């Protein structure tokens, strides 16, 4: 299994970015996709999470109203389209899959993690 | 004295609290099936969002409450949990809050007055599962059997060519 | 929001001795959390799901136990390959909270 | 269609028949009661 | 050479059509709704109090 | 001499496996009790007048 | 609805318990029939017996 991030930079606060994660080795239209940020020297703090098909969608109330995470199936890409950068989003973003246990379930958990790439906010 | 609304006022009660309630999907449908009250619900594959319950903040917590004391009570030792719990609103008016399991091995709803309906539907589906799943088993014994016989009557034609055709022939 | 409270921040051992890493939350959560690991310089792997339930291919030396909000995570025989950080994460309600990290070095 | 040559066999392998199986005693009929009733409610 | 079914052939079986029960959805049915039969008094104290 | 069972056997019948249909109970169940259903109005009359 | 399953569960088995009679009485009697049919062509009868 391989996961892959592009989109990472430098951006100035209150701007938008938009980041994508590959993938390859799995059934990306049968498993859920879950985003993870790493502040500098800080813990790990879940950002969304996007179903298997992407019916349903659920955001942290730190991101809530200002990102956007979608999905293609077809391309089995990963995307989260973020706006309205602050300060405190600088941090590492890694995409990550749910763990895989039942059909259609989320589990909210993660079991195949990417490399990352930085997002620093900085004017 | 005075208390907050949202918190004090529902317009969801929790009715049953059921231990195994088995989820299939056939039809375009899940059908949630309790072998213990004998009940048959069918929804739309859709989870029903909860925040559009007018008023149901205490359906997350009772839902919740209900869900880890049966967990932890016939679930703990044999089962796990598979993710959050998922709302579904079923066939009738009835809000049934899911929890899947795996094995180690803004609107009112309107609840219609008689259960009564989803009564007959397990019953039906209690009685015409296994009688097909022995009306398939008989077809097939039947369809090996007859295949059995022609090393029979293979060998039966031999001895009396007449008699085994004019059965076989009419 | 469900904090996770995970002690001790920062613990030594010696290769073949046992570990004890405690994870608390701030409510019962009956057994929703997960556990990771991150070694320097690569991306964390889940460990145990559910509290109990070993990831495929985990030694089986290590293993999760704990009941409502409190949980810990156990290594009976510690392995060069096992000094790094150690997170707990829950899913009973949402956002997903991860804990404060322990980080096992040599000593 | 696949054709097949058989050589002659011999005492090596052998094979037999199964006896007829003892066969499921008849589903015992309900022991019911005839007796005459009232039903009684609140 | 000629063709397995040039030759007139008669069924040695005793076919036995088996035709499994179709699946039935029951959908919920009331002669009276609750709300029916508590239009059905001429007079609610609650409607006439308020 | 030998056994019978000394040598392979070939079940020569074609097994037919019958599951009867187990027991059910059903247990009394409703949606609303006729004590839940005259407690839904806003007011009562006899308790009001009593 | 007790009434109802058991007055269908009740009959439907003892048909289901009769066929199964049936079918094993059935099966015991066709062994007298492979038995000598099996000296006619052992060939034919071993191969659809041993699989
Ligand atoms: C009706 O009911 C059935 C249940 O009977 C239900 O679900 C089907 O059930 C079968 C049987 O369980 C499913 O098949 C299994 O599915 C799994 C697929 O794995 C996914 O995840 C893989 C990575 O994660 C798993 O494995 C890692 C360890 O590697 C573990 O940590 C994770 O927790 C997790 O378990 C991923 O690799 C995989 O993608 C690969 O495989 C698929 C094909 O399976 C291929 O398309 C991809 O390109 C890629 O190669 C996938 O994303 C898996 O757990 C399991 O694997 C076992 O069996 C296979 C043989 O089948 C062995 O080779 C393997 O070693 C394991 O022993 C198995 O494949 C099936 O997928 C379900 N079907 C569907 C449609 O979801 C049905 O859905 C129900 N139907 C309805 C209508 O509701
Ligand atoms: C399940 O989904 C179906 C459609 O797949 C819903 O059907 C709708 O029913 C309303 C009733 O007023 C109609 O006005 C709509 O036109 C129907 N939609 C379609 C697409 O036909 C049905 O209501 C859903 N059932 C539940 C219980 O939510
Ligand atoms: C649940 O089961 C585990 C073993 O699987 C046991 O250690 C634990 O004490 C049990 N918890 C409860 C609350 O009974
Ligand atoms: C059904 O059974 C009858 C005999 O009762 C047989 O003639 C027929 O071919 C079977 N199949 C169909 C498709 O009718
Ligand atoms: C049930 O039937 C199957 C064939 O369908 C047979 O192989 C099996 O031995 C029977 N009995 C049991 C106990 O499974």
């Amino acid at each position: 299994v391989q996961l892959v991030e592009t989109g990472g930079g430098v951006v100035r606060p209150g701007r938008s970015l938009r980041l994508s994660c590959t993938t390859s080795g799995f059934s990306f239209s049968g498993s859920a996709m879950h985003w993870v940020r790493q502040a500098p020297g800080k813990g790990l703090e879940w950002v969304a999470v996007i179903s298997h098909d992407g019916n349903i969608i659920q955001y942290h109330d730190s991101v809530k109203g200002r990102f956007t995470i979608s999905r293609d199936n077809s391309k089995n890409v990963l995307l989260l389209q973020m706006n309205s950068l602050r300060v405190d989003d600088t941090a590492m973003y890694y995409c990550a899959r749910d763990v895989w246990l039942l059909p259609a379930t989320i589990s909210y958990a993660f079991d195949f993690w990417g490399q990352g790439t930085m997002v620093t906010v900085s004017s | 004295d005075w208390v907050p609304k949202r918190p004090s006022v529902c317009t969801m009660t929790k009715w049953q609290e059921v231990d195994e309630m088995l989820r299939s999907e056939y039809g375009g449908s899940f059908r949630f099936s309790s072998d213990a009250i004998s009940t048959t619900f069918t929804t739309n594959l859709t989870e029903y969002p909860l925040s559009r319950v007018d008023l149901g903040d205490c359906i997350g917590k009772d839902a919740r409450d209900a869900m880890d004391r049966i967990f932890a009570r016939r679930y703990n030792a044999t089962h796990i949990k598979v993710g959050q719990p998922q709302y579904y609103l079923a066939n009738g008016g009835f809000l049934i809050a899911y929890q899947p399991l795996l094995s180690n091995t803004v609107e009112r709803i309107k609840t219609t007055s008689s259960i009564e309906f989803a009564r007959l539907q397990f019953t039906y589906n209690h009685i015409q599962r296994p009688v097909n799943d022995m009306l398939g088993r008989v077809a097939i014994a039947w369809c090996e059997e007859q295949n059995h016989e022609l090393t029979l009557w293979n060998e039966a034609r031999k001895l009396n060519p007449n008699a085994i055709a004019s059965v076989t022939v009419g | 929001v469900i904090w996770m409270t995970q002690s001790p921040p920062s613990l030594s051992a010696s290769i073949g001795d046992t570990v004890t890493i405690t994870c608390r939350a701030s409510q019962g959560i009956s057994n929703s959390i997960a556990w990771y690991q991150r070694r320097p310089g690569k991306a964390p792997e889940l460990l145990v799901y559910a509290a109990y339930r070993l990831q495929s291919g985990v030694p089986s030396r290590l293993s999760g136990s704990g009941s409502g909000a409190e949980y810990t995570l156990t290594i009976k025989n510690m392995q060069p390959e096992d000094f790094a950080t150690y997170y707990c994460q829950q899913y009973y309600d949402n956002p997903l909270t991860f804990g404060g990290g322990t980080k096992v070095e040599i000593k | 269609a696949n054709f097949y040559v058989c050589p002659p066999p011999t005492g090596a392998t052998v094979v037999q028949f199964e006896q007829p199986r003892r066969c499921p005693t008849r589903p015992e009929g309900q022991n019911y009661t005839e007796g005459i009733a009232v039903v009684f409610k609140e | 050479q000629l063709s397995r079914a040039d030759i007139t052939t008669v069924s040695t079986f005793i076919d036995l059509n088996i035709t499994m029960l179709e699946d039935h959805e029951f959908v919920p049915l009331e002669v009276y709704t609750r709300h029916e039969i508590k239009d059905s008094g001429l007079l609610d104290y609650t409607e006439v109090q308020r």
